[PDB]
């Protein structure tokens, strides 16, 4: 499903708290981890409306941990509104307790259609905004430029105002560079995290000739 | 019953200063955004400024940027709109409002009038 | 003041249905689902009638409904009544520096 | 219990016209004098005009005589203040009031602002 | 606006008593007993405190009282409070063309 | 006592209605006449409860009943409902008045006539501090009827008569009335006359 989105969020905050995020301001997924099990009861309260139970799903992870999650009903994904979350163990013990706003946990979907081309003496990058995300004008991006043999991330370029094009300049000849792009809400009215990295695209720069 | 009451309006000379107040009661005040919307006499609605529940972040419309200052008190349940360096085009009826679902304005106050010179 | 596009006036006999359009750009109405409609009687404060494009607050009659296609929202009153004669504004999120861009306003007149 | 509400105020160009209304409720309206009192911004109070219970006689202050016209509706319980040939010196907050014992003004309205150029 | 003679300012600590004079001519104050006093808080409308020189409306505390001698009326608040810090106007009948001639106004300040 | 004020008012409107008047805007006396019988005077001040008034009687030439309202109920610019009910239970009179709308001043005094033309001087009604708001009227008669009736305005206490015939005994008198339109009422009784032979 959205394994890449949950993996990015887990790498940001860790497995010791209730991780919640939205992709298109009309959804909400909350998940956490447990050592491997046990049973839990997810419940939320929207404003002053009576409490609601949420259906919980379970799944093992590569780490050997067990991941629980809940997908909120679309009717309860209103923004700019207090949403109180609670995870209670089957023993009755309180586990997690949060009060969030949907607009403050935005994690967009990863950018797609990344393409690398030569300038003729630079490298031009083009990509597409997150699928089914109409706020393209209010999305800022970030491009990664990395290499092999422990070089790591050589360049990190910020792209603003919903532009989907980038021109790289300081690249060494006879070098295979790997590019990836992440997305974020530009408008300060939203809170959240960077999207998962896009599917990488590599390109081999020519030696000087 | 939800109640919002504005006060502090009146005539102000161009370049002067004025402070508007909004007494709020009827809901959990410290968990919602609060906003100001003005309306020139015989004209439409214009969004002025809003503030986060904890009042950590403030946002303004471009025409009032650097001139107005919105604030709140989550103990007295009050919203303030400091109006410095007033212009003639700031002449309008200022409502304080509660931001609800989808960035909508669920509850509005009666509104207070601010008149400045021409218009 | 920059605003959204609304027809200046609209009319309709009791029982009929009137649709008020609201056209914006792809950066506000066509970008977010934060579309709201308001009703304002003369001398009174605006009243929320529609939030989130189509959803409707408690107290607002079933006669009122909203929709969205492209960059244009539409308010529809199916059962016209005398108490519906007022001004109608549309709003939409258009950024942090403009949390709610209203329209020019539409004066709905209930005919005989 | 007594409630007075003014409306119709706003900006008016010099020489223009503006009509103020005053909605009255809470007492036998058709039995009392009704008056208008304005207050210039930062200044004191000034009596403008008053009208008899039956509205048969009207009286005005010298500075507004022949320019303003006070009237009343003992059915709608309303008091009106017609302002013709408006001057700059008319810029003030206009209150409508109920005249009671000893020519005093017992009940006042919220007041409406009328601004004219200067 | 031609007005009556009133002291421009007055101050006093809580518990003290303050007397505000109001001087007119022999055609108003001293001709009629139609002397009235008013209280006005900032942003609010004037409130009747004293009518017919000394008589007092229901709701107004006995701490406020008025008198008249010659062509000068006087309002007196004996037990000063923080809620009394406001403007105070005097009025009097001076003809049909002057049904109520007010004073210049007095800003009463409670110094605490 | 106030005999001349009651005679002037009776001569103006008659005995077929409840006659009420005030002299100094701090009093109020209502009276009427009958060709005996008993009556009950009652009044209502604003929303305050009804109050009966003590009635007094006196012969005339007819019987005159009257009531002097308490000073506490003589407020002006305020609706005062009056009712006179017969002892038989039959309704007689019913009026709604304002105190300021029934002003009948006391007769002017100290009238003195001298020759210059003929100059008339008098004094305003006793214990009446609205002297600046009192207008007067001068009567000039002969032995012929009333030859001249002159209006005096703006609180003036002097009058100069012209075009008077020589060797004629003229009689002068002055009455008073409220000048300001905010007040309604009647003329005062005529002053004590002063004669002069040109």
């Amino acid at each position: 499903p959205k394994f890449e989105s949950k993996a990015a969020l887990l790498a940001a905050r860790g497995p010791e708290e209730l991780l919640c995020f939205t992709e298109r301001l009309e959804d909400l997924v909350c998940f956490w981890e447990e050592a491997a099990p046990g049973q839990y009861s997810f419940s939320y309260q929207l404003e002053d409306e009576p409490w609601k139970l949420c259906r919980l799903h379970q799944a093992p992870t590569a780490r050997g941990a067990v991941r629980f999650w809940c997908s909120l009903p679309t009717a309860d994904t209103s923004s700019f509104v207090p949403l109180e979350l609670r995870v209670t163990a089957a023993s009755g013990a309180p586990r997690y307790h949060r009060v969030i706003h949907i607009n403050e946990v935005v994690l967009l979907d990863a950018p797609v259609g990344l393409v690398a081309r030569l300038a003729d003496g630079h490298v031009v990058l083009r990509w597409l905004p997150p699928p089914e995300t109409p706020m393209t004008s209010h999305i800022r991006y970030e491009v990664d430029v990395s290499a092999g043999q422990g070089a790591g991330s050589v360049q990190r370029v910020e792209i603003l105002e919903g532009r989907t094009e980038c021109v790289l300049s300081n690249l060494r000849g006879r070098t295979r560079y790997t590019f990836a792009v992440r997305a974020r809400m530009a408008e300060p009215s939203f809170g959240g995290f960077w999207s998962a990295w896009s599917e990488p695209v590599s390109l081999l720069t020519p030696s000087l000739d | 019953e939800v109640q919002l009451v504005e006060s502090g309006g009146g005539l102000v000379q161009p370049g002067g200063s004025l402070r508007l107040s909004c007494a709020v009661s009827g809901f959990t005040f410290s968990k919602y955004w609060m906003t100001w919307v003005r309306q020139a006499p015989g004209k439409g609605l214009e969004w002025v400024a809003n503030i986060k529940p904890d009042g950590s972040e403030k946002y303004y419309v471009e025409s009032v940027k650097g001139r107005f200052t919105i604030s709140r008190d989550n103990a007295k349940n009050s919203v303030y709109l400091q109006m410095n360096s007033v212009r003639a085009e700031d002449t309008a009826v200022y409502y304080c409002a509660r931001v609800s679902r989808g960035g909508s304005f669920s509850d509005w106050g009666q509104g207070t009038l601010v008149t400045v010179s021409s218009g | 003041q920059s605003a959204l596009t609304q027809p200046p006036s609209a009319s309709g006999s009791p029982g009929q249905s009137v649709t008020i359009s609201c056209t914006g750009t792809s950066s506000d109405v066509g970008a977010y689902n934060y579309v709201s409609w308001y009703q304002q009687h003369p001398g009174k404060a605006p009243k929320l009638m529609i939030y989130e494009v189509a959803r409707r607050p408690s107290g607002v009659p079933d006669r009122f409904s909203g929709s969205k296609s492209g960059n244009t929202a539409s308010l529809t009153v199916s059962g016209l009544q005398a108490e519906d004669e007022a001004d109608y504004y549309c709003s939409s999120y258009a950024g942090s520096n403009n949390f709610a861009v209203f329209g020019r306003g539409t004066k709905l007149t209930v005919l005989a």
